[PDB]
RNA sequence: AUGGUGAAAGCCAGCUGGUGG
RNA sequence: GAUGGGGAAGCUCCGUGGCCUGAUUUUAUGCAGGCCACCAUCGAAAGGGAAUCCGGUUAAGAUUCCGGAACCUGGAUAUGGAUUCUUCACGGUAACGUAACUGAAUGUGGAGACGUCGGCGCGAGCCCUGGGAGGAGUUAUCUUUUCUUCUUAACAGCUUAUCACCCCGGAGGUUUAUCCGGGAUGGGGUCUUAUGGCUGGAAGAGGCCAGCACUGCUGGCUCCGGUGGCUUGUGACGGCCUGAAAAUCCACAGGAAGGAAUAGUUUUCAUGCCAGGUCGUACUGCUCCAAG
């Protein structure tokens, strides 16, 4: 949080492996995160900003799908423009698109 | 006494006993600055978002 | 050639990480693209495996190991050698400096150790500079 | 008498010319 | 200088234990073992030593009083994280680095802590002044003239490294002053922050002016530069025979000790809290600052 302190506001630990890519949205407030383990989560945020207040952030469902090889897993990920479509690549040879 | 730049961060000291504002005038074009200080910090619209979000709860001095 | 081969005792010199024996899993004499020069890949222990209960025994037993490139200057050649293929297929160019294999790579090496300091063999590796 | 007190080395250029002091 | 002792009948003289472990220690509730090496004290208000800076206050006081803002020693501690899903973490080959990330005996290292002198780089004070903003003065002779104000602290984060050190290399670089090399010339980097710039402190302080009150207030300015001799602190080199002691902090080799299921261990990490005694302290004054 660039207006709370220096440090960060909340941090996550779930993931299994090294995170590779996290990126935001561009229109919805959506972040995804994904690791070398071949986990792929996505968190909604409360954006709000119209009043000093933090954002709440909420978990919305795990996703799996890149199996890991040579301990490598999701390698790189974007964020469809519009719609709540992610996607994913892997160190298996194979890219992944996930829709609602 | 710290190079805070952080509004959350000065607001949490108001929330945390009476504050105080100052105006100063620069020129790079002429323009004006403020500060925003509490009992040291001194934080650097934003004068308007800042002040009439202020708790009620405190007391603030221009000058 | 050299004799710095596979499975040659070395031990680093540089990088505070003086005095830790490592295993020499490949040489590379000609180096590569990053580290044009000739650097060895080698692998040690962090901490060596130091009227019991069984359960002190677990704990002393208990190996540390991490993996790092060194290059030819900070290794100190050693007249000892011991298997090393028993984890070259975790441990090689290709893992090294790209995560998150590195953790694996080390794993192996630690459970290796843990199945090598028990029932006794290649002691001079285990032994602890003073 | 008794018992106390005080105080020019070096180096640069072609033996000759130079720098440091 | 007492002290373990020794002369002198004699006042008097000479001589320079506190720590750890154990089921409570088998003929029965009476103590066993292991560590190390010595001699107190006094003697420095110019030596070492943890810590405060700006403005104002008087009939005498302040770095003590006040207004403002920090620093150092010690302790219960309270919260969050870290230690990682589980038992004392990592990154780059490297100089090295991280907010944290247990360390007993035993040995060692750094600071403390170490002569004298020559030169040079650097911050910065002084001498000088350019442009500009206000006050004052000469002025029959010439003068866009002479004086005068333009100030920025302890402390904290950035930023800043001569020196020193690390990777490629394989036959000249360099100081004021001759110093370095078969590992140089060069290319690529790391680090000890001396004092340089920023901000906060901090313009609300102080100072330079104008106005009116008839016991104060209201308006502005307090700016942007430069290199040409004196000075100080430090850094890095180079000439000659070893220039103190102790107190106190830190690290290193060390791996005994302790670490899990209604809070595993710790808090060299971050925030927060409390306390920090006695004396000297006014004045005068062998030792301190010195413009052209």
């Amino acid at each position: 949080d660039l207006d709370l302190a220096s440090t960060p506001y909340k941090t996550l630990r779930y993931h299994e492996k090294a995170v590779r890519s996290v990126n935001f949205h561009k229109k919805l407030p959506l972040f995804s995160s994904a690791a070398d383990d071949g986990t792929i989560h996505v968190f909604h945020a409360t954006v709000y900003d119209d009043m000093m207040k933090n954002p709440m952030i909420v978990p919305l469902k795990k996703l799996t799908g890149h199996k890991v090889i040579n301990s490598l897993g999701v390698l790189d990920a974007i964020w469809h423009p519009r719609e709540a479509w992610l996607f994913s690549a892997g160190a298996d040879n194979t890219a992944r698109l996930w829709t609602t | 006494a710290r190079e805070i730049t952080d509004i959350k961060q000065f607001l949490e000291l108001t929330r945390r006993k009476t504050a105080t504002v100052k105006i100063n005038k620069k020129l790079n074009k002429p323009f004006r600055q403020t500060k925003f200080k509490v009992r040291l910090y001194t934080l650097v619209g934003k004068a308007k978002k800042l002040i009439q979000s202020l708790p009620p709860t405190l007391k603030v001095n221009r000058l | 050639a050299k004799f710095l081969k596979a499975g040659k005792v070395a031990v680093v010199v540089r990088g505070r990480y003086a005095g830790k024996k490592v295993v020499i899993v490949k040489p590379h004499d000609e180096g590569s693209k990053s580290h044009p020069f000739g650097h060895a890949l080698v692998a040690g222990i962090e901490r060596y495996p130091l009227k019991h209960g069984a359960k002190k025994v677990a704990k002393r037993t208990k190996i540390k190991p991490f993996i790092k490139v060194v290059n030819y200057n900070h290794l100190l050649p050693t007249r000892y050698t011991l298997d090393v293929e028993a984890f070259k297929s975790v441990v090689s160019t290709e893992t090294f400096e790209q995560p998150s294999q590195r953790e694996e790579a080390k794993k192996v090496v630690k459970k290796a150790f843990e199945e090598r300091h028990q029932a006794g063999k290649n002691q001079w590796f285990f032994s602890k500079l003073r």
